[PDB]
């Protein structure tokens, strides 16, 4: 894989989300790591493998997990995914990013 | 944007490793909204892309 | 004279709770209602004088 | 007016012998009576010195005894040796107490005889138990005996106190009388010879046991103090660390209803949100084995009050644990041995199994941190940064104290510690070498110094040379600049004076967040703050070596790089016994000017860096982080509602995400609590720790006896304050006892009330607690008048050391360094000032306070002094007094309470006027005068000197000023501005305000920019003259929160103060001569 | 989490007031106002900034 430090060098200096200060938003970065990757190649294969129903768990906020999510429903089906979290990650997709 | 052909690598991988696995499969492997769910947190997903 | 660039949007988590204390006040106001006037016909209706 | 009786009473009751005769002196301000008074004192003199009864002149001069003012009291005594057994053989018929040697791990931290410690007296050692402190077991038995016997007759709620404290005093003075009474020397210290027989650990035991037992007021009081007094007769290293560990569970049991935020540094904003306590099972299964090793130890009534509590977890019978929580910091020091206490840290587990991923990380964060801090300064090419060499040079006042060195000063031997005198030193042999770093290794390796606090562990202190403090002194002051306005640095976010006393978590606190809270002040031998930690920074420094064009900026980086290249190696000196062992200690702690903002550093990142693996289990939002020192919490908030087990899951994950760097944690996360070493909070309301020893020190200061009892006050109000009470008559003994001098072997001198409790530089306490005294009469304004002309004496060791070659030598190095060809015109000014710096050298202050000591004694004992019209504080507030009127007012209640320790009456303020919202200059630092010195600088100059160099003309501030570093250029400009008559009024605004204790103890607790009070100030405006209309404001104030304070009530106020006496007053302004002792703050916050 | 048809749940009665408490029980309404009054300030934000 990629050294993490490297990505989280650039994701932080270009997102430059610590001058987005609200005052108190610590606007750091979240869970880039290793062990995180691998665990959800694995989540994503099994789930499907299984046919087992998964959901998804977000923050708007980070809008970078939904530019992420957007991958995720292009590549993986969508009757994978209940349809309450599907529609809630397309929409914040949409109020934010798209429209 | 800028993560072009490492995406394209890896959708192919995932799909590659989902056929080759769903080989080994017998029972019919039949689609339903189960009860409870498996999480999956977006972090996760923006660690691997 | 104290105010700028802060927006505050009450968490859907606090409406919630405001919404549910809200909903048992008024479940009890009601069942508390019913009971007494069950009560007070009842004894009308049995010539309890 | 009621001190002196009880002064009497102590003398009549401690001598009691017809050869123990008492003898007052006065003093009046008017000529005559004053001639009267003269008589009186001669005529009791000589009766003295005849053996003739002084009773019978007191009637005769009636009028001396009821209007002059009282000064002191004399008494002719003889030895009469042993006295204290004669009184004590009669408290003391219960049984003695058996130690039990079973009880510590250790065998010389039992409570066994000293003989069968140290036979031979060449390695016998005090240190282990020293009190440090100048006052005796002899004079704490006498003044808890003499209470005991001044409330022997009372039969109330004061009976039921006194049966108690005589059962606790019969507990000590039974197992005291078994063997007798440790005599000290002059010095206050124990000798073998007197502890040669008798255990090791009485006389500690004994001060902390009078301390408390004169510190009860209820049952549960008793209970606490009869279940730690017997066990700490024996346990002396597993008590306080045992009953102050499940407090920190406590506060996560709490439901908020209502709760107090912050915004910047003082402000609050209350809220009426209620919070649930959703705290998982296996902490309440931690509590209960913490009780059950409480009970395993020999406690039984204080687990009952800890189990019974829990049944409800309610706030208002809380306070018990609050006042739990500082009775075990009243039990004393656990005062080991430098090796074992080392050794608490000196315990490594370095593993090759640890992540990469996480110390890269951390390592860049870090580097990251340090660049964003230096950038702008190394890049606009920042005056401090050059000349960082010479700016060191100039605060090494405001450094550690090195290692001892044998100096000469032309005729004589010196083992300072000071560094500025090391580099006198250095200067002159040639050995003056900033650019070369000494190494630390085995060639040379640290000494150690040790930080103590009861209930914890030893933290260790590195000793460093003097070129360590120079190199990093001026980055680190910049690095302190950017964490000013930093939100997440805790020690420093403020307004350039405050700091987030109050704490900053109650923000977003509800029932979808959660706070993870922890202490980090064990991790200082760990794995992280080795090579990666100071690799981050060199890492850094390179980054900004390559980010700047100029030269001495360049070296100054090299110089603090080779400093992290050097502390990455380190040895440390540790004795036992006789040899010397040195340890490979790659590693941080203090004692240095680096540790405080870079620990802060390194635990931001990594909790960035930990708090980046909960998401992949976990979906929140990181509201806040926060980081001081020895501990740190983050909060942080869900997409939806909290659950016992996210609370279990997600400490569990963090405990091992934290053993994946190897780096040990009790993991703490809650939903309304936290503890931490300086504060704590339940249920929305913040507490302290009243943890203030006061018969028994840390270590062994320099101040005199005079001043520890100023010091000993001070710690008493603040314990008050914080909750944890004695009684105040005790206190007022021991001042007695402590400011009584001998003149000879039985004549010996007691001052009065209105010596002691009078602005000046003697100042030591209040005749009414939490109320500063002012003076409306002619005697208060006569004896500060005279004592100001006492204060200013001379030190012969500073004239003699400024007057060698080695201190001329430096500041003509200083000078060249800075400016030359005023050899004779600024270059005076500069050694004038250096001498300000020897004063922070003990002797130096020991001779000047105690010359002042002696030249106050020598008017105690002849007539008085009218002082020459040198104007004061008194003098002011003696005229603006006759232009008041009183009236009785009634304010409502409409302030809420949030910190319920406190006295009632001071709540009572608290919950009638708001409490404090902003902060003024207790420094004058934001003034612009201020600006420049902070800019070139760090040093002080007290209030007095700025308001005195306002007073001069145009010419002599810019010696002044030039003198402490500043160039010509910017003074000029500063005069040329006339910027100092826009800043008169804030020097004077501080001045003032420092004077009068304002943000001093619980004035500082107080809104005095509030709309309810202000209200009863009915002050009319004239204009113009602002000083006047200050003062007036702020006079009235303190009258009507001082009659709050001692009466309940509220008054109004009203000064149509005539345009005749604004203007006479005006003038009077800017020519005080008065001044304060800093030894008489008390800060509630230490 | 998908919930089944084999799953129940209960509706509160929130029936309006049926006792008219604002037409003449000035006493009871003031406590009832008073009691909404200090919950609705327990859920309005502070201003955090």
């Amino acid at each position: 894989l990629v050294s993490t430090e490297a990505q989280i060098q650039k994701m932080s200096q270009d997102l430059q989300l610590e001058a987005l200060t609200i005052q108190s938003e610590t606007q750091f970065l979240t869970g880039i790591n290793s062990q995180a990757a691998n665990d959800c190649f694995k989540t994503l294969i099994a789930a499907m493998l299984s046919q087992r129903t998964m959901s998804l768990d977000f923050v708007t906020t980070n809008y970078m997990s939904l530019i992420s999510g957007m991958w995720l429903l292009t590549v993986v089906p969508n009757d994978m995914f209940i349809r309450e979290s599907l529609v809630a990650c397309q929409l914040a997709i949409i109020n934010t990013i798209i429209y | 944007s800028n993560r072009l052909g490492q995406l394209v690598d890896l959708t192919r991988l995932l799909a590659y490793n989902y056929e080759t696995l769903m080989a080994c499969i017998t029972m019919n492997m039949q689609h339903v909204q189960t009860l409870t769910t498996e999480k999956l947190q977006l972090t996760s997903v923006t660690s691997l892309c | 004279m104290l105010i700028g660039n802060a927006t505050v949007i009450p968490s859907p988590q606090t409406l919630f709770h405001y919404y549910n204390v809200n909903v048992n006040f008024h479940s009890n106001y009601n069942e508390r209602i019913n009971d007494a006037v069950a009560i007070i016909t009842a004894a009308n209706r049995l010539n309890l004088y | 007016g009621k001190y002196n009786l009880i002064l009497s009473e102590y003398l009549s009751f401690i001598y009691n012998s017809q050869s123990a005769v008492q003898i007052p002196i006065y003093y009046s301000s008017n000529s005559e009576l004053e001639n009267r008074c003269i008589e009186f004192h001669s005529k009791c003199l000589e009766n003295s010195k005849n053996g003739l009864s002084l009773k019978k002149l007191f009637v005769e001069y009636s009028d001396v005894i009821e209007n002059a003012t009282l000064l002191s009291i004399l008494s002719y005594s003889y030895d009469k040796y042993n006295a204290v057994e004669r009184k004590l053989v009669k408290y003391a018929k219960g049984k003695p107490l058996e130690a039990d040697l079973t009880v510590n791990e250790l065998d010389y931290e039992n409570n066994k005889i000293t003989s069968e410690l140290f036979p031979t007296a060449e390695e016998y050692t005090d240190l282990l138990m020293d009190p440090a402190i100048l006052t005796s077991l002899s004079s704490n038995l006498n003044a808890v005996m003499f209470w005991l016997e001044k409330h022997e007759n009372d039969v109330a709620e004061k009976l039921k106190i006194y049966k108690r404290r005589l059962d606790l005093f019969t507990i000590v003075a039974s197992t005291v009388n078994k063997y007798g009474v440790p005599r000290h020397n002059a010095k206050y210290r124990y000798e073998y010879e007197v502890m040669k027989d008798k255990p090791y650990y009485l006389v500690t035991w004994a001060n902390s046991s009078i301390e408390m037992l004169m510190s009860v007021f209820s049952h549960e009081d008793y209970l606490i103090a009869r279940e730690l007094i017997v066990l700490s007769y024996s346990n002396r290293s597993t008590l306080a660390k045992l009953v102050s560990s499940p407090m920190s569970i406590l506060v996560a049991l709490v439901d908020i209803n209502g709760t107090f935020i912050t915004n910047e540094e003082l402000e609050l904003e209350f809220s009426n949100k209620y919070v649930r306590a959703i705290v998982p099972d296996q902490t309440f299964d931690e509590l209960k084995q913490m009780l059950d090793n409480m009970r395993k130890a020999g406690l039984t009534d204080i687990p009952k009050m800890i189990q019974d509590w829990l049944v409800d977890c309610s706030i208002e019978k809380f306070p018990l644990m609050a006042k739990i929580y500082s009775w075990s910091f009243h039990v004393g020091f656990r005062k080991q041995k430098m090796l074992d206490a080392a050794l608490d840290q000196l315990k490594t587990e370095y593993t090759e199994d640890v992540d990469d991923e996480m110390y890269r990380e951390y390592t860049m964060l870090i580097r990251d941190e340090v660049v964003k801090m230096l950038e702008e300064p190394v890049k606009h090419d920042d005056h401090l940064l050059q000349d960082s060499e010479l700016a060191g040079l100039l605060s090494m006042s405001s450094a550690s104290n090195g290692e001892s060195r044998q100096l000469k000063f032309g005729r004589k031997t010196i083992f300072s510690t000071k560094k500025n005198m090391h580099v006198m030193d250095d200067m002159a042999n040639g050995r003056y070498t900033p650019g070369i770093i000494p190494p630390v290794n085995v060639d040379k390796p640290i000494p150690l110094g040790r930080r103590d606090v009861p209930g914890r562990r030893t933290r260790i202190i590195f000793i460093l040379p003097y070129e360590y403090f120079i190199a990093q002194h001026a980055v680190v002051e910049k690095m302190l600049i950017y964490a000013k306005h930093t939100r997440e640095y805790a020690e420093f976010y403020s307004q350039s004076n405050q700091l987030l006393s109050y704490g900053d978590v109650t923000r977003f606190l509800s029932n979808n967040s959660m706070v993870l809270y922890t202490d980090v002040s064990q991790w200082d031998s760990s794995q992280h703050n080795t090579q990666p930690f100071r690799k981050g920074i060199i890492m850094g420094l390179d980054m900004l070596a390559n980010m700047t064009n100029d030269a001495r900026v360049i070296q100054t980086l090299n110089l603090y790089k080779q400093t992290q290249i050097n502390l990455m190696d380190s040895y440390v000196q540790i004795p036992d016994g006789n040899v010397i062992k040195k340890i490979q200690y790659g590693a941080v702690a203090s004692g240095e000017k680096q540790t405080k903002a870079a620990n802060s550093i390194a635990n931001l990142a990594l909790i960035k860096t930990v708090l980046s693996r909960i998401s992949n289990k976990y979906s929140f939002a990181t509201k806040i982080i926060r980081v001081d020192g020895d501990d740190n919490y983050a909060v942080l908030q869900f997409n939806t509602e909290v659950t016992k087990q996210m609370v279990q899951d997600v400490s569990n994950d963090v405990r091992e995400t934290y053993a994946r760097m190897n780096t040990k944690v009790k993991a703490l996360v809650s939903t309304v609590g936290i503890e931490i070493a300086k504060r704590y909070i339940a249920g929305g309301k913040i507490f302290f720790r009243a943890g203030i020893n006061l018969l028994n020190n840390e270590k062994k200061g320099q101040s005199t006896q005079w001043d520890q009892a100023a010091v000993l006050y001070s710690n008493y109000i603040v314990n008050r304050l914080r909750g944890f009470e004695t009684d105040r008559e005790f206190i007022l003994t021991k001042i007695m006892q402590m400011t009584s001098v001998a003149i000879t072997g039985s004549l010996r001198l007691f001052p009065s009330e209105r010596v002691l409790t009078t602005n000046s530089t003697f100042k030591v306490f209040d005749s009414e607690d939490f109320i500063i005294e002012y003076g409306t009469t002619d005697d208060e304004v006569y004896i500060q008048r005279a004592f100001m002309s006492l204060s200013s004496q001379k030190s012969g060791i500073a004239d003699e050391i400024a007057a060698s070659s080695t201190f001329k030598n430096y500041v003509s190095r200083l000078s060249e360094q800075l400016l030359f060809s005023k050899n004779n015109i600024v270059s005076r000014g500069i050694a004038l000032t250096e001498k300000a710096k020897l004063n922070s050298y003990a002797p130096i202050s020991l001779e000047k306070r105690r010359a002042q000591i002696s030249a106050l004694l020598t008017m105690l004992q002849k007539p008085v002094t009218f002082k020459s019209s040198k104007i004061t504080i008194n003098d002011i507030l003696r005229d603006i007094k006759p232009f008041f009127t009183v009236n009785e007012a009634h304010l409502p209640i409409q302030y809420q309470k949030f910190m319920p320790t406190l006295p009632d009456n001071v709540q009572y303020i608290i919950q009638c006027i708001g409490s404090r919202t902003y902060q003024i200059e207790d420094d004058g630092s934001k003034s612009a005068i201020s600006r420049l010195i902070s800019k070139y600088s760090v040093y002080k100059p007290s209030i007095e000197e700025l308001y005195k160099v306002i007073s001069l003309h145009e010419n002599e501030i810019q010696l002044y000023l030039i003198s402490l570093g500043i160039p010509k250029i910017d003074a000029d400009t500063y005069v040329g501005s006339k910027i100092y008559s826009q800043d008169k009024y804030r020097i004077l605004e501080s001045y003032v305000y420092n004077l009068l204790s304002i943000n001093y103890g619980c004035y500082q607790l107080f809104d005095f920019n509030s709309p309810d009070l202000e209200k009863l100030i009915r002050i009319p405006f004239k204009g113009k003259i602002p000083a006047v209309t200050f003062i007036l404001h702020l006079y009235a104030k303190l009258e009507v929160i001082n009659h709050a304070i001692k009466n309940g009530s509220w008054i109004s106020l009203f000064c149509n103060y005539p345009k005749s006496e604004m203007i006479k007053l005006w003038k009077k302004m800017w020519n005080i001569t008065s001044l304060r002792s800093p030894y008489t703050n008390a800060n509630f916050f230490q | 989490r998908n919930l089944p048809s084999t799953a129940r749940y209960i509706r509160p009665n929130l029936l309006q007031d049926r006792l008219n408490l604002h037409d003449n029980f000035e006493s009871l309404w003031d406590t009832i106002t008073t009691s909404n009054y200090i919950l609705a300030r327990s859920v309005v934000p502070d201003l955090k900034e």
